[PDB]
């Protein structure tokens, strides 16, 4: 009385993404139970909102130099995945084991000078492409432009959408074409009311909506 | 977001170098930039169950912790016999502690507690890892890859011909 | 002032329980506060300037004798640090609760907050204000072959000073153990 035999013609491979399971030796022993542990995490991406990070430039400090002198231009750094500004970065670090990816890239700003300097500052977005970088904070506005002052606060976010090509891009960079991927997205300034000195601190974080698709090695291991 | 729940990330292999007739079975003989250790690395106290594969001849041979290494061949504790091609385990877990951890400052060398335990046969050529349903707590920091020349970076990228 | 922030949590603890507690019971003369010297900060010291202070010293106090009775314990934290200035200054340093220290390297440096941390600048804070829930690797511990609390605090922003402020600062914390069983 046997059962048919379906004997398999080619399949079952030792091969990685397998779920299958397995069967104990000396099994059977229990644990006592780990709630109420402090310490507990899930994702990397609501332990990566919290936190901002701390930026860098060739003075290898991360904090920016700003002169209270009559230049219009504060400073000019891209911003990608795998750039020289944002190596030293939990977001990146946790991206360059990825391929696919969306979400926006956040941004902070501390400040410097004692409380009852007036100031002004504003930010400002750019494509990917313009072929021009603007000289002037109001033909500068064309992209995405704000304000936050001295006045009545000291800490302010800002971002940048999304844009792409699809609803999806690269991390990593190629060797290939030319065009750079996103801008140069830096802010303007307003006559600087009075410092000795001053200081400004920028960072970034995810929020909403970061997101990737995955996994390689890419590493020499 | 449908990832970074490690319960995706760190069910898989990863290799280990050294090998011997009698020979160690714990995370930190990793390597510290396989992205096994990676994310297995980022953080403090962790824990799983444990699953293993091994290519080798012979008759494997494995105990939990606390044991005298001296007592291992003889009486033939748990194991099973020789079989080809592939072979397949998963250990459960004897915990001397609540939770594994990296490392543990006191007055470098590694504590003599975790220790997932150790196995002998009498040719042991391919060990093969795996962890299971883990926990990950209190994170730690992370780097990327070091940057050297100009501008953003550069990288050669597959295409058809 | 800004407030208090806690590590992790925020709760009534857990005060009473077996026969190791019910032998290490919530004793509370065994808890007072005292004063810690942290570093000088004068215009000179340019960024990355580490500098470390493990932790518990010792201490003229029942505590310091019960932590030298040499046996299992556990204990909470709370610590509460300021400096004092003046208005004609700027800059930031940082401050943060440190969980299994270790020896760090440079690259890293630009991570340093992990951790629960707060930020130091004369106009925004003058005192901070933390505590950090128990934990290890044990049930309990005992200190003399171990320690794993560290506090730091470290340079983050350039400091800054005119003709009207008192060119050397100095800084000051509050160790507080807290919520103890013996």
């Amino acid at each position: 009385g046997i059962f048919p035999v379906a004997c398999a013609d080619g399949y079952g491979g030792l091969v990685t993404t397998d779920p299958k399971t397995a069967d104990p030796v000396y099994g059977k022993v229990y644990n006592p139970p780990k709630t109420n542990y402090p310490g507990r995490f899930t994702n990397l991406l609501d332990v990566a909102e919290a936190c901002p990070t701390f930026l860098r430039f060739d003075d290898g400090k991360p904090y920016v130099v700003t002169r209270a002198d009559d230049t219009r231009l504060l400073a000019k750094f891209d911003v990608s995945l795998a750039a020289k500004h944002m190596s030293n970065t939990y977001l990146s670090g946790i991206a360059q084991y990825y391929t696919q990816y969306s979400g926006t890239i956040n941004l902070h700003f501390m400040f410097t000078g004692s409380t009852d300097s007036k100031a002004r500052y504003m930010v400002a977005y750019i494509p990917p492409g313009v072929e021009t970088p603007p000289d002037t904070p109001e033909e500068a506005a064309h992209c995405i432009h704000a304000e936050w002052d001295t006045g009545l606060n000291s800490k302010f976010t800002f971002s940048i959408p999304y844009v792409s090509a699809a609803d999806y891009a690269y991390t990593a960079s190629d060797t290939a074409e030319t065009t750079n991927v996103q801008g140069w997205v830096c802010v303007y300034q307003i006559t600087h009311g009075k410092a000795e000195n001053d200081t400004l601190l920028v960072s970034a974080s995810a929020g909403k909506d970061f997101e990737l698709r995955l996994p390689i090695d890419p590493r020499t291991q | 977001r449908h990832h970074t729940d490690v319960g995706f990330i760190m069910d898989r292999f990863v290799k280990i170098n050294s090998l011997s007739p009698t020979h160690v079975i714990d995370l930190m003989q990793t390597h510290k930039h396989g992205i096994v250790g990676a994310l297995l690395r980022a953080a403090t106290y962790y824990f799983s169950d444990l699953e293993i594969v091994v290519r080798h001849d012979g008759n494997l041979t494995w105990v939990p912790n606390g044991a005298p290494e001296a007592a291992l061949s003889n009486t033939s504790n748990p194991t099973a016999y020789n079989k080809a091609p592939f072979t397949r385990l998963a250990l459960p877990y004897t915990a001397p502690h609540r939770v594994l951890a990296t490392v543990y400052d006191g007055t470098t060398q590694l504590p003599a507690s975790f220790n997932y335990g150790a196995i002998q046969a009498q040719a042991i050529h391919e060990l093969l890892v795996r962890m299971k349903r883990a926990e990950l707590y209190c994170p730690r920091p992370l780097l990327a890859i070091k940057v050297t020349s100009q501008d953003r970076y550069k990288q050669k990228i597959i295409a058809p011909a | 002032s800004v407030g208090v922030t806690y590590g992790y949590s925020t709760e009534e603890d857990h005060v009473a329980g077996p026969n190791t507690s019910g032998l290490e019971t919530r004793v509370v003369q065994a808890e007072r506060f005292f004063k810690k010297f942290l570093f000088d900060w004068t215009t000179d010291k340019p960024f990355g300037y580490l500098t470390k202070l493990e932790l518990p010293t010792d201490h003229h106090g029942v505590f310091g004798h019960l932590v030298d009775s040499y046996a299992y314990m556990r204990n909470g934290w709370d610590v509460e640090v300021s400096a004092v200035g003046n208005q004609f200054n700027g800059g930031c340093l940082l401050v943060a609760m440190v969980p299994e220290w270790k020896a760090f390297d440079t690259r890293e440096k630009y991570q340093l907050t992990l951790f629960p941390h707060q930020f130091i600048s004369p106009r925004t804070n003058m005192t901070a204000h933390i505590t950090v829930p128990y934990l290890g690797v044990n049930r309990y511990d005992q200190y003399k072959k171990h320690k794993p609390w560290t506090l730091v605090v470290m340079v983050l922003s350039p400091l800054t000073v005119s003709n009207t402020a008192a060119p050397q600062i100095k800084v000051y914390a509050n160790i507080a153990p807290t919520y103890v069983h013996v």
